[PDB]
């Protein structure tokens, strides 16, 4: 689902600034 | 036209603030040091209560050094500039600021929900009702924030706070910039960076209303609209302007979205003609009350769990490290006007 796929992506936790 | 008369006392109570900062306001030992709340690349955010009163706050502190080595001096003095400048019921109060031979301080009041960021991840997703709420605070802060002319640049779940009455507190600034044109910094979270920011284009305050558009989304999804595993991918399926939409959303939701999700800057929501009231006046904000918004007169959908003053149990868990203090000045000549 794009639910799975955005849990594959890793990108769950948060997120830091470029 | 009692917003317009509103944000020009808001502008000039803005600029004799912005033209004359405060300074020196405290110091350390006036503080009892609690918990850590966060760490950083060059700085901490401790739970501290005030000695005297017993008043407790959030403590942010900088080291002079590794700021400097990180390339920072200009965004942690600007950050402070505008935190004591600014007055917003959406936007963190600075209560008070000082300086010593190693570190930078500036004392918050204490926001004890956290961060949206681990509500959002907990519960999932908000229903539109809730998400609709929140994002009333976003449009109404970002209004007054462009009325100053301040791009704002950050925004995500991470940077929006949730206090004790559930309504919201911005509480960084390290990115915002006084811009009336155009800037070109690449700056930001990926999975929130506008189109032109990443093709290095001169941009504007509508990278804000974008990165709202992805709030908006991340929220009632519970996931963003453009990601992948690295960030480069993420910016191919930014600038392709193709999303995609749960299917629960509904109808306004997704017009809203298309329309502030919008590659061409000529048609995007915020940045036409009638400016910010596209935005207030679309269908899906129609059960909004800005007004009663604004007062804090609506209640919230949500109210975190709070066992009293200073609890900490909305922040994660950090291992406590010294705050030490050099016999040594550092850094004096590159942080004078903090
Ligand atoms: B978050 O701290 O988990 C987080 C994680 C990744 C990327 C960004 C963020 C956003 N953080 C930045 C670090 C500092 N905080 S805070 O420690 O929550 C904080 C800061 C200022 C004022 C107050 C007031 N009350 C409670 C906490 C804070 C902000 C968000």
């Amino acid at each position: 689902t794009t639910y799975a796929d955005f849990i594959a992506s890793g990108r769950t936790g948060k997120r830091n600034a470029i | 036209e009692s917003v317009k008369e509103f944000l020009a006392k808001a502008k000039e109570e803005f600029l004799k603030k912005w033209e004359s900062p405060s300074q020196n306001t405290a110091q350390l030992d006036h503080f009892d040091r609690i918990k850590t709340l966060g760490t950083g690349s060059f700085g901490r955010v401790m739970l501290v209560k005030h000695k005297e009163t017993g008043n407790h706050y959030a403590m942010k502190i900088l080291d002079k050094q590794k700021v400097v080595k990180l390339k920072q001096i200009e965004h942690t003095l600007n950050e402070k500039r505008i935190l004591q400048a600014v007055n917003f019921p959406f936007l963190v109060k600075l209560e008070f600021s000082f300086k010593d031979n190693s570190n930078l301080y500036m004392v918050m009041e204490y926001v004890p929900g956290g961060e949206m960021f681990s509500h959002l991840r907990r519960i999932g997703r908000f229903s539109e009702p809730h998400a609709r709420f929140y994002a009333a605070q976003i449009v109404l802060t970002f209004e007054y924030l462009h009325s100053l002319d301040l791009i704002y640049r950050d925004l995500k779940p991470e940077n929006l706070l949730i206090d004790q009455q559930g309504y919201i507190q911005v509480t960084d600034f390290g990115f915002a910039k006084r811009v009336k044109g155009r800037t070109w910094t690449l700056c930001g979270t990926p999975e929130y960076l506008a189109p032109e920011i990443i093709l290095s284009k001169g941009y504007n305050k509508a990278v804000d209303w974008w990165a709202l558009g992805v709030l908006i989304y991340e929220m009632a999804a519970g996931y963003p609209p453009f990601f992948a595993d690295q960030p480069i991918q993420i910016y191919e399926k930014i600038v392709s302007g193709k999303v995609r939409f749960p299917s629960h959303f509904s109808s306004d939701l997704k017009d809203l979205l298309r329309n502030l999700l919008q590659v061409d800057l000529t048609k995007r929501f915020g940045n036409l003609k009638n400016g910010v009231n596209d935005i207030k006046n679309h269908k899906w904000f129609a059960t909004t009350d800005w007004i009663a918004i604004y007062q804090r007169k609506v209640e919230a959908p949500f109210i975190p769990k709070f066992k009293g003053p200073g609890d900490t149990s909305n922040f994660d868990d950090y291992e406590e490290e010294e705050i030490r203090v050099s016999i040594n000045e550092k850094c004096g000549k590159e942080f004078t006007e903090f």
